[PDB]
RNA sequence: UGGAUUCAACGCCGGGAACCUCACCGGGGGCGACGGCAGGAUGAAGGCCAGGCUGAAGGUCUUGCCGGACACGCCGAGAGGAGGUGCAUGGCCGCCGUCAGCUCGUACCGUGAGGCGUCCACUUAAGUGUGGUAACGAGCGAGACCCGCGCCCCCAGUUGCCAGUCCUUCCCGCUGGGGAGGAGGCACUCUGGGGGGACCGCCGGCGAUAAGCCGGAGGAAGGAGCGGGCGACGGUAGGUCAGUAUGCCCCGAAACCCCCGGGCUACACGCGCGCUACAAUGGGCGGGACAAUGGGAUCCGACCCCGAAAGGGGAAGGGAAUCCCCUAAACCCGCCCCCAGUUCGGAUCGCGGGCUGCAACUCGCCCGCGUGAAGCUGGAAUCCCUAGUACCCGCGUGUCAUCAUCGCGCGG
């Protein structure tokens, strides 16, 4: 089982809540103020927010490899409401998805080659494939064509 | 033996295509390894003005286009091939390049 | 007549006054698009001269 | 490797049917899906029309009001 | 230096030189030129039909050109040289100007048009035409076009074949734009022998 | 829409029929090979629609 | 400051003006080529030390200054003029109009101007064709032509692609399966040169048996395949002498040139084109996805670090199928809101924090907290559009030091 296999939004969800029960995951002193980004009108509404972005950037680095911040930001930006003017796309920033990385990095999940960004390693995509066997077998109580893969 | 990369680029075809057979004639006339011409995409210099002075009247375009067709070739580097590929005409409206790996 | 000559043929190196056609010399409507530095209807007055073609 | 989520679902359906009918040699099938939809099989060779000059960005064809 | 941008600097360095040259040689038929970079320099040829006009006394006139095309334009080594126009009469530039500079003259527009047709005709083009625009037959400018022969005006074939120039007399009271088209005995698509 | 034969198609067809008439078969495919060998043509619309007509042009003859 | 005022002015003059741009305003300073005239270098034509004026100025000046050298103090005669004249012109553009028209040779008709052809009927996008016909022929234009897209073949295999093969390695574990890097090779894709293919060709019907139209088959493509470019003769005193060129008139030491500052950004109002909305066919929060076109040298900038953001420091690679801009939005999943001036709407305004620039007040752009304007679908009337089109969604680029509710384009 795989990454891949399960589908993502209730990835991210269980291993968020598994990810509250590793210590390097605290969440910074700025996190139940600021916004994800200028893209943004208002402050997150939950309070593990932390954790479920730390989680989705997790598996995003499972997936795409040797990737960055900048690359992340435009992934986690979006559209703006400008007012009274159109709408445009804009990234987000950069702090929070820094201090995740560095706090997977603590808990050893990713590695930062020197150039070209950051990996994950065989204990986070341990980690990862595991939570994703579990969720399959969750839900292959419901779909046995999924019980094939 | 360490190879030869030979980018040309030009606006004719023809010229181009002259080049590559000049090329390809000299490497088979002597026996060293071509690499084809492998074609790379060819750049439109695309430029929409405005046709009018007037600013008056309807808003027509001249849609003007320049193309800048591009090939590379890879020989072996021979002394011999480089410098009869030197000796090569070139003609004018054609740029080349040999770069050399090794 | 002893003085000081005050032209100052000032050096603008942003600007539409910084930017001027090689050709008529107009300020404005200038083509920089790939070194160029013509105005529009300079322009569209020598694109065959240059190689360039009306096929669209 | 492209553009939409329905452009790439269609051109994964052609794909694959072309894959079954050229694993299978079954003519039967091929009549199947050509009746059914032959752009299964044969591609739709539809584009998108270039944009023109009155009010280009939305379309070639999408005008100014007057 | 991108490829592009080499291109786009020949073409304009060569259309200014073209532009200086159609200024100073037109008494001489200045149809154009060509340039290449030789190793030892750059050598220019200049394709007028008037070469004596252009070297005037004993090189003086390609001598203080050179010294011009070095200076104002960047140029290695310029080795002007001269030639000719195989038939100017095909040619249509060359044309205009010198209708320009017969009704510079003072020649009779209709005398010269006809005279200029009459001679390339002669000369073994399929087709011709000449407008002349301005204040002609008075002070309200009027436009009259001089025609023989087989003309084609749309398509590629015209934009290809047929040669096009363009002349300003600069006459005491105005200007008269001469427009000149002349299509050689080249073949068209529809003819299918 | 409307896609109909000029003159110059319609006349070069003509004098082919009539010049070479029973080197013009009745298929399509036959008659383009043989103007193409026949007539400098470089167009290939142009061709099919010589072709074309003579075709049509050989049936009407086998009619009458 | 101006130009443009129905179609064909009014997000147009590529006109997104902080200076420049600029043509307006207030102020300040330079300019006579060629000759001659008042003279003459005698040490100065010209620059010039500290200051007063000055917005600031060797501009000027009492006071003094020399590096070695002619003349607006005066005339003509000029340079330059974004000064006037687009009913003096050229060139370009728009519109009539991508409309189907404009003509010719010969013949005939008519005293003649002129006519005929070029008419009629069908047909066509087409003066495109068929037939009839004092007309027969021809030419420009249409079409042909050129560009691109879409299907196949050949060639070519890098900087492009990675299926197959081998090697090495990491995870799940149900021991089945998944990914990654190296050679491998051009298979697939892709690129770009050359060819092919579609012609109402086949069947049937309608029209006349013609021209051709229609339905169908098969085909990648079906009825000029689709979409563009090339805009005939000529008119429009259409617009442009404020892009260049140019006649005349005028300025000509000011209407020429340069600098500072302001203005073009003013606002009781009328109009055009648009953006955002008036909510649930939704808003917010968090998660999940999928592009293409184009562009890059003092330029793109991955990657790392700092920062709440905007942004800041360092910086690989990249002169361009190698790197970057560039993981788009509409869409989907879950949770809050449940028909109300609201968790709709974001005008306005306050405080603070930044970027560009010489300069951000007049007058720029961005961020954060806060504020919380009208508006609850819109009369009369009117616009655009026939297929990958319209609508909706965002992106690129041009303009660009910084500025995109714009233009030209791209895909979903
Ligand atoms: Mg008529
Ligand atoms: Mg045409
Ligand atoms: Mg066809
Ligand atoms: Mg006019
Ligand atoms: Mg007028
Ligand atoms: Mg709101
Ligand atoms: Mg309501
Ligand atoms: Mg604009
Ligand atoms: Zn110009």
């Amino acid at each position: 089982a795989t990454v891949y296999d399960v589908p993502g939004d209730l990835l991210v969800e269980r291993t968020a809540k598994a990810l509250k029960e590793v210590e390097a995951i605290k969440p910074p002193e700025w996190a139940p103020f600021v916004k994800t980004g200028r893209h943004k009108e208002r402050i997150p509404e939950q309070e593990d927010w932390w954790y479920y972005r730390v989680a989705s950037i997790f598996r995003k680095i499972y997936i795409d490899g040797p990737v960055g911040i900048e690359r992340l930001r435009t992934w986690y930006g979006g559209r703006k409401n400008r007012g009274h003017a159109p709408e445009h796309f804009y990234k987000a920033g950069g702090s929070i998805i820094r201090k995740a990385l560095q706090q997977l990095e603590a808990a050893g999940f990713v590695q930062k080659v020197p150039g070209e960004g950051r990996i994950v390693t065989p204990q986070g995509q341990s980690f990862l494939d595991r939570i994703a066997t579990e969720l399959k077998k969750e839900l292959e109580e419901q779909l046995p064509e999924l019980k094939k893969y | 033996m360490q190879k030869a990369r030979i980018k040309l680029a030009s606006t004719d075809i023809k010229a181009l295509n002259e080049v590559t057979d000049q090329i390809r004639q000299i490497a088979e006339r002597t026996g060293v390894r071509m690499s084809g011409p492998i074609p790379l995409p060819t750049k439109r210099i695309r430029i929409t003005t405005r046709k009018s002075p007037d600013g008056e009247g309807t808003a027509t375009f001249d849609k003007f286009e320049l193309r800048v067709h591009k090939r590379l070739v890879d020989i072996e580097a021979d002394e011999r091939a480089m410098r009869q590929i030197m000796r090569i005409r070139v003609p004018e409206d054609v740029t080349i390049e040999i770069e050399l790996i090794s | 007549m002893a003085k000081a000559d005050y032209n100052k043929r000032k050096p603008r190196k942003f600007g539409k006054g910084a930017r001027r056609c090689v050709r008529c010399g107009q300020y404005g409507p200038v083509i920089r698009v790939h070194g160029l530095m013509l105005c529009r209807h300079c322009f569209r007055e020598i694109a065959p001269k240059l190689g360039f073609k009306k096929y669209e | 490797e492209g553009g939409g989520f329905m452009g790439q679902a269609e051109a994964a359906r052609v794909a694959i049917a072309r894959a079954l009918v050229e694993w299978t040699n079954d003519m039967n099938l091929k009549e199947k899906f050509m009746k059914y939809d032959r752009t299964m099989l044969v591609g739709d060779s539809r584009r998108t029309e270039p944009h023109k000059p009155n009010r280009s960005t939305k379309g070639p064809r999408a005008k100014r009001q007057k | 230096m991108a490829i592009e941008r080499y291109f786009i600097e020949e073409g304009v360095r060569e259309m200014l030189i073209d532009e200086y040259l159609e200024k100073e040689l037109r008494r001489a038929g200045y149809s154009g030129i060509d340039i290449k970079k030789t190793p030892l320099g750059t050598k220019v040829v200049i394709f007028a039909a008037s070469p004596g006009y252009v070297i005037g006394r004993g090189g003086r006139r390609i001598r203080e050109l050179t010294r011009i095309l070095e200076r104002q334009f960047g140029l290695e080594n310029p080795q002007i040289e001269v030639e000719e126009i195989k038939n100017p009469y095909l040619n249509a530039k060359v044309q205009a100007i010198r209708l320009a500079r017969a009704l510079e003259r003072g020649i009779h527009f209709r005398r010269a048009a006809y005279s200029a047709i009459r001679a390339i005709m002669r000369n073994g083009a399929r087709g011709v035409e000449i407008r002349l625009s301005g204040k002609l037959t008075g002070e309200r400018a009027k436009s009259v076009r001089f025609y023989q022969g087989y003309l084609a005006k749309v398509g590629n074939p015209a934009e290809t074949l047929v040669s096009r120039g363009y002349a300003q007399a600069k006459l005491k009271l105005g200007v008269i734009g001469v427009k000149v088209s002349i299509m050689p005995p080249d073949a068209k698509l529809p003819d299918e022998i | 829409m409307g896609n109909i034969k000029q003159m110059f198609i319609k006349r070069t067809a003509r004098e082919l029929f009539d010049r070479y008439p029973n080197e013009f078969s009745r298929d399509f495919e036959h008659n383009k090979k043989k103007v193409e060998e026949l007539t400098n043509v470089t167009s290939k619309t142009i061709r099919n629609r010589i072709a074309g007509y003579i075709t049509k042009l050989v049936r009407m003859k086998e009619e009458g």
